[PDB]
């Protein structure tokens, strides 16, 4: 039983699950065992050995295969009846439009990143379908329901962004280990992956902190570890010493020579090796990486993945070599892996608890009792009132929300003479405001179009400063994302004295 | 010394409780009785966790309308022994674990049977068996756990004896601590006449008394309330409520007559919750890391409440 009226909706209602990881797997299992027969499952990744301690629908023999696919297959083994449709794809793909989402009576998120969760939040608001948002981290977890016009949305109260760093110190004055790691990850892209002006590895000779007066080379040398080494740990560090201003209060960097370096418990990864060892790791990882890149064809680019040994070896070694250069203690591969990949500890038990609460909230939703739904926090220790699981009532929509409000409007402060259309497109509209395919136009006479969703349309305006279009203090911009059916009015405030390494800022943010 | 494959496999949890804690888990053998809904979850959690070995004990056979409700048992097993019907899928969850099966009634096992396990988790057992296995475990320094699910409710209980563990609360300093649990017999027989008890009673979740009622129902009837005999079972449950609460000097009203509607059958979501908390406590106890809940855990799926109560002392 459920009873009738409930078991009915559960039996015919089509339900969507985004993500097939810790929560996803347990969710499918609980959905199926509770009575759900029509389930869509989407995930963009393949199974990995580290998934095996908590994603029970996957086994060692499934490694390398699609999470969504194998998940569907495993479930059918103890419930052959199940009507499951699996998608090995990103939920951000334009194919999953509002019409797609509107097909479901319930959507349940089981993701691990802000970008996709914000997108899903908007798709569900647009299709007006109930959305259960959930997350876990170590022993903690939470579950909440999101319903348009009734509760707050995922973005009604954004979460604190991750500590970002200025391309100045990462290139000229690193002080913390995390700085070297960031440097190593930039270095990876510059060499084997996508190139980005903000990820330059060479010493920035444009840093105001000290008065003044890569991909090409690397590939030409055939990715010679020795050549690459010398340039990044000898030449550049020495060329950095040119800016005498930089050092005079702190221990300056000490260059490293390939030949000189070569002349000198717990888990193996938890051990900190010596300089020579990390130089050998550097050389080794490059040899492997360059082969992978070559086997993908010309013009091919590699995408850094925390789970790839070589990719992780490169970052580990490059990072520790820079750390040493700056008199810092090096760190184990185990620790660098956590920082570089922003790895969140995970166990089966926490995910099982959350997936179970998720289905309980869904039953109330499909039962017409969304007013009995709530946010549930799973803590590690009982609170003063003896509660390990703390249920809190849902809050009504926040009129200040820049996403679910009737007429979204934000005011951005920036230098209209220094910010390009590309920065506006990538760092502000896409990254900051989480839009996937934006269409931005100026609110003027002819309705000037700055950015188009259609590939190859506004490619020319990309390097042009905003002012070149007549954008100035008081200007208003309308940003649209037709996929998310989201429209944001952007008020511009021209400011020249923003601050060090600050391209823009949202009036109101903390 | 764990292998390369295990390091890769447990990476995400080793980053959580450390390698040493994982090692103590790799040397622990657990006994689980009752491979129904709750038991199935706990089995999966511990096997994925990477215990040394796990012995699934159940003498009951898979009855009609049961396979498609137990993810460890294939739809084609109506009639086989639950434990054996679960072995294959359970073992595949982790080849590093020694998953064994036992088909004998738990109430006929000699104390020597329990001395091969570091922890014992009971499911679907009567009050007498729970008390019995707890007493046996105490004499042998065996960690004891019990839990069950009833409709939207669920509960777990632990008796770790004199349990010492390491808690990291600050570089991070690992402080050694010690908690003392009491016998399940004392936890199930609390005197509410005492002044100190009269004060605690008003802060105690009614789920404790709902547990008393269901335990007593499981004793008068070798079964738990069933949806097939709902009208009939509800009638008895209400009568048992009045007897139990009355024999404790507590008003029978403390438990709304409406409770009978929410404590029927085994709901998959509830098995997942209670099974996750129970397995979590077992891993904690075995790894001797982090403070274990002392000593009862009560879950109400209708309200979203997860409460920890200390009863018995
Ligand atoms: N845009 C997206 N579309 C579809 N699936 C996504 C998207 N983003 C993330 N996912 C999936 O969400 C799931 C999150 O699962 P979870 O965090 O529990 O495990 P994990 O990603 O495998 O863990 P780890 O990152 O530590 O290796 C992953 O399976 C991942 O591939
Ligand atoms: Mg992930
Ligand atoms: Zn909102």
């Amino acid at each position: 039983g459920l009873p009738r009226e409930l078991a009915e909706a559960v039996a015919g209602g089509r339900v969507l699950v985004v993500g097939a990881g810790g929560i996803g797997c347990e969710l499918l299992k609980n959905l199926v065992l509770t009575g759900f027969s029509h389930i869509d499952l989407i995930d963009l990744d393949t199974i990995d050995v580290s998934n095996l301690n908590r994603q029970f629908l996957f086994q060692k023999k499934h490694v390398g295969r699609s999470k969504a696919q194998v998940a569907k297959e495993s479930v059918l083994q103890f419930y052959p009846k199940a009507n499951i449709v699996a998608y090995h794809d990103s939920i951000m793909n334009p194919d999953y439009n509002v019409e797609f989402f509107r097909q479901f009576i319930l959507v349940m998120n089981a993701l691990d990143n802000r970008a996709a969760r914000n997108h899903v939040n908007r798709m569900c608001l647009a299709a007006d379908v109930p959305l259960i948002e959930s997350g876990t981290a170590g022993y903690l977890g939470q579950v909440t329901t999101i319903k348009k016009g009734v509760t707050e949305c995922y973005e009604c109260h954004p979460k604190p962004t991750q500590r970002t760093f200025p391309g100045a110190t990462i290139r000229n004055t690193p002080s913390e280990p995390i700085h070297c790691i960031v440097w190593a990850k930039y270095l990876f892209n510059q060499l084997f992956g996508e190139e980005d002006a903000d990820q330059e590895v060479s010493p920035d000779r444009a840093d105001p902190e000290a008065a003044w007066e890569t991909k090409e080379w690397a590939k030409s040398t055939g990715y010679d570890p020795v050549k690459l080494f010398t340039k990044l740990f000898k030449d550049d560090i020495r060329y950095l010493l040119t800016m005498d201003k930089l050092w005079r209060k702190r221990k300056p960097p000490v260059p490293l020579d390939w030949a000189e370096v070569q002349s000198q418990l717990g888990l193996k990864d938890q051990q900190v090796l010596d300089v020579k060892s990390y130089a050998r790791l550097f050389s080794k990882s490059i040899e492997t990486l360059r082969v992978h890149l070559a086997e993908k064809g010309d013009g091919a680019e590699l995408i850094w993945d925390k789970d790839d040994p070589s990719a992780m070896d490169f970052v580990t070694s490059a990072a520790n070599l820079r750390m040493h250069i700056f008199s810092m203690n090096m760190k184990s591969r185990f620790d660098i892996k956590s920082m570089a990949g922003n790895i969140i500890p995970a166990i089966a038990t926490t995910n099982a608890v959350i997936a179970g609460l998720i289905v309980l909230e869904g039953l109330k939703i499909l039962s017409g009792k969304i007013d009995q739904c709530r946010t549930i926090f799973l803590n590690k220790q009982p609170n003063p009132r003896k509660k390990l699981l703390v249920p809190c009532a849902l809050d009504p929509p926040n009129p200040n929300c820049y996403v679910c409000a009737s007429k979204p409007e934000v005011t951005v402060r920036l230098n209209v003479h220094k910010v390009t259309v590309l920065t506006l497109q990538d760092k502000i509209v896409k990254e900051k405001f989480a839009m996937v395919a934006p269409d931005v136009q100026i609110e003027d006479g002819k309705g000037t179009i700055l950015i188009s969703s259609e590939e190859g349309e506004t490619e020319a305006n990309n390097h042009k400063k905003l002012s070149e279009f007549g954008i100035r203090n008081g200007s208003r911009l309308q940003a649209d994302d037709f996929l998310q059916d989201y429209t944001l009015l952007i008020n511009i405030l021209h400011s020249e004295d923003l601050g060090k390494d600050v391209e823009f800022e949202v009036v109101g943010d903390a | 010394g764990i292998s390369e494959e295990e390091a890769a496999q447990y990476d995400r949890q080793i980053r959580l409780w450390g390698l040493e804690a994982q090692k103590r888990l790799r040397a622990s053998r657990v006994l689980l009785v009752g491979l129904k809904g709750l038991g199935a979850e706990i089995a999966k959690n511990l096997i994925l966790a990477g215990v040394k070995g796990l012995t699934m004990l159940d003498h009951e056979q898979v009855t009609p309308e049961d396979p498609g409700a137990q993810f460890l048992i294939r739809t084609g097993s109506v009639g086989r022994n639950r434990a054996e019907a679960s072995l294959e899928r359970a073992q595949n969850l982790n080849p590093m674990v020694d998953v064994k099966v036992d088909t004998e009634d738990i109430e006929k096992k000699p104390e020597s049977f329990f001395t091969q396990f570091d922890a014992v988790c009971l499911t679907c057992c009567s009050r007498d068996v729970i008390v019995k296995v707890d007493q046996i475990c105490h004499k042998n320094s065996i960690k004891f756990f019990t839990g069950d699910v009833f409709g939207y409710h669920g509960y777990t209980f632990a008796n770790l004896g004199e349990h010492e563990f390491v808690e990291e609360k600050t570089e991070t300093t690992m402080v050694k601590k010690k908690v003392v649990f009491c016998p399940v017999k004392e936890a199930l027989e609390v005197d509410w006449s005492s002044e100190k008890a009269k004060a605690a009673l008003k802060r105690t979740t009614s789920d404790y008394f709902l547990l008393q009622v269901l335990l007593k129902f499981r004793t008068d009837k070798g079964r738990d309330p069933s949806s097939d005999t709902y009208e009939e079972d509800s009638e008895l449950l209400l009568q048992i409520r009045n007897d139990v609460l009355d024999s404790l000097g507590i008003s029978p009203d403390l438990l709304p007559e409406d409770f009978v509607r929410y404590c029927f059958s085994e709901m998959a979501p509830v098995c997942a919750v209670v099974g996750g908390i129970l397995a979590q406590e077992i891993v904690k106890a075995l790894s001797q890391r982090d403070p274990p809940h002392n000593n009862f855990f009560f879950f109400d799926g209708m309200k979203g409440n997860g409460i920890v109560e200390c009863l018995g002392p």
